[PDB]
């Protein structure tokens, strides 16, 4: 019942783009007092064959460290594996995939460790749902393959105020620099965005005619370069709240401004994990 | 069937499959005689199913050759582009394949 001011929970987003690998599989916020499994179904075809073997089932069981590996295969329950996963009652869930055609990366104690593989052809999921009692301030399904470098956008705001828009960038394993950005279109660095894990950092900084403020830094940030990241962007009705890992980053100042700092620019090897509506 | 033509004009042979999937991609017949798995002889030219792989100005293609316009509407041909030609359509699933002898000549 803590701040989520974002969906009346329990939350559930349907997909925002079909199936290219380059995507996040997002649970990120706090839990609630039930999560004891979900549902996170993402079914095959091959063209639109609808039944072949599965990429992913995603849940996870609240207490001791794993997220489940699961498949269908032809209309029945795959291998569900019985652990758990292991944050305590009361803090953060962290969902964060690193999508690729061959590893989606399962994130557990804020922190990704294991690489989820898929087996089949190219634009072949179509699925998403939840299950249970979950406690959500965002989650998001999409994204693609993006070639390295790229010139893009992203959507909307950045820093979304009233709301959470969370911001998803790739830490790659075989990438150079590790970025999406909160700029304004003009091109400009307004707050030049950095999951940047080669650097092993989460920098901010900020350009207002020529002067350099505060350099916000240093906050939770457990996580390992090889993420698809999920980074935490709230405005709050008290404060406008910047959160990595699901506890509070940092506090976002006005030194530019809010109200959709949404620049996109690509440099370097950074396999693009996400670009996101509210 | 057997279809004319003139230099630089639109030829025909008509023979079309179905786009399958970006995991299932399937060649053709092209080239020239009876291709039973893989040769009818002299072979000139190969397709997919999501896209369109390998065609030129001299294997030319005029429809919606995307989605499986493989029918040739060969351009600026020659003689020696000339004779029976290859065309047969491998459908996805086991022992289906339908093979046209088709002479498509060029003057």
């Amino acid at each position: 019942m803590a701040t989520e001011t974002n969906y009346p929970v329990p939350y559930r987003s349907k997909l925002t783009e079909p199936f290219e690998p380059g995507q996040t599989l997002i649970i990120k916020g706090k839990t609630a007092e039930d999560s004891v499994r979900f549902t996170i179904n993402l079914h095959n075809t091959s063209a639109d064959f609808s039944g072949n073997d599965v990429p992913l089932h995603i849940s996870v069981r609240f207490d001791e460290g794993k997220i489940v590996f699961n498949t269908f295969s032809k209309g029945e329950w795959g291998k569900e594996e019985r652990k758990s996963n292991p944050y305590k009652k009361g803090d953060d869930i962290d969902i964060r995939i690193r999508a690729h055609d061959s590893k989606f990366s399962i994130s557990v104690d804020q922190k990704e460790v294991k690489e989820y593989e898929h087996r089949v052809p190219l634009s072949s999921v179509t699925h998403f749902s939840v299950d249970g009692d979950i406690l959500i301030t965002y989650i998001h399904w999409g994204g693609k393959y993006y070639p390295v470098p790229y010139e893009s956008g992203l959507a909307g705001d950045g820093l979304a105020p009233g709301k959470s828009l969370l911001i998803f960038a790739t830490p790659e394993k075989k990438g150079k620099r590790f970025h999406i950005n909160l700029l304004k279109k003009n091109g400009d660095i307004a707050l030049h965005f950095n999951p940047r894990f080669d650097e092993k950092a989460i920098v901010r900084n900020s350009l207002i005619s020529g002067e350099w403020g505060n350099e916000e830094r240093e906050g939770k940030n457990p996580l390992e370069k090889g993420i698809g990241c999920d980074l935490e962007f709230r405005n709050e009705e008290y404060a406008f709240q910047i959160y990595v890992d699901g506890e509070r980053f940092a506090t976002y100042a006005h030194r530019l401004d809010p109200h959709d700092i949404n620049g996109l620019q690509i440099g370097g090897d950074v396999e693009v994990t996400g670009i996101q509506m509210v | 069937v057997e279809y004319r033509a003139e230099v630089g004009q639109n030829a025909y042979l008509p023979c079309f499959y179905t786009p399958a999937a970006p995991g299932n991609l399937v060649p053709v017949c092209w080239g020239k005689g009876a291709c039973p798995v893989f040769e009818c002889g002299n072979v000139v030219l190969r397709t997919d199913e999501r896209d369109v792989n390998y065609w030129t100005s001299r294997y030319w293609l005029n429809g919606d050759f995307r989605k499986g316009d493989v029918s040739l509407t060969i351009e600026n041909v020659t003689l020696a582009d000339s004779g029976i030609y290859c065309c047969r359509i491998q459908i996805p699933g086991i022992m289906n394949d339908e093979k046209f002898n088709l002479k498509l000549v060029i003057k």
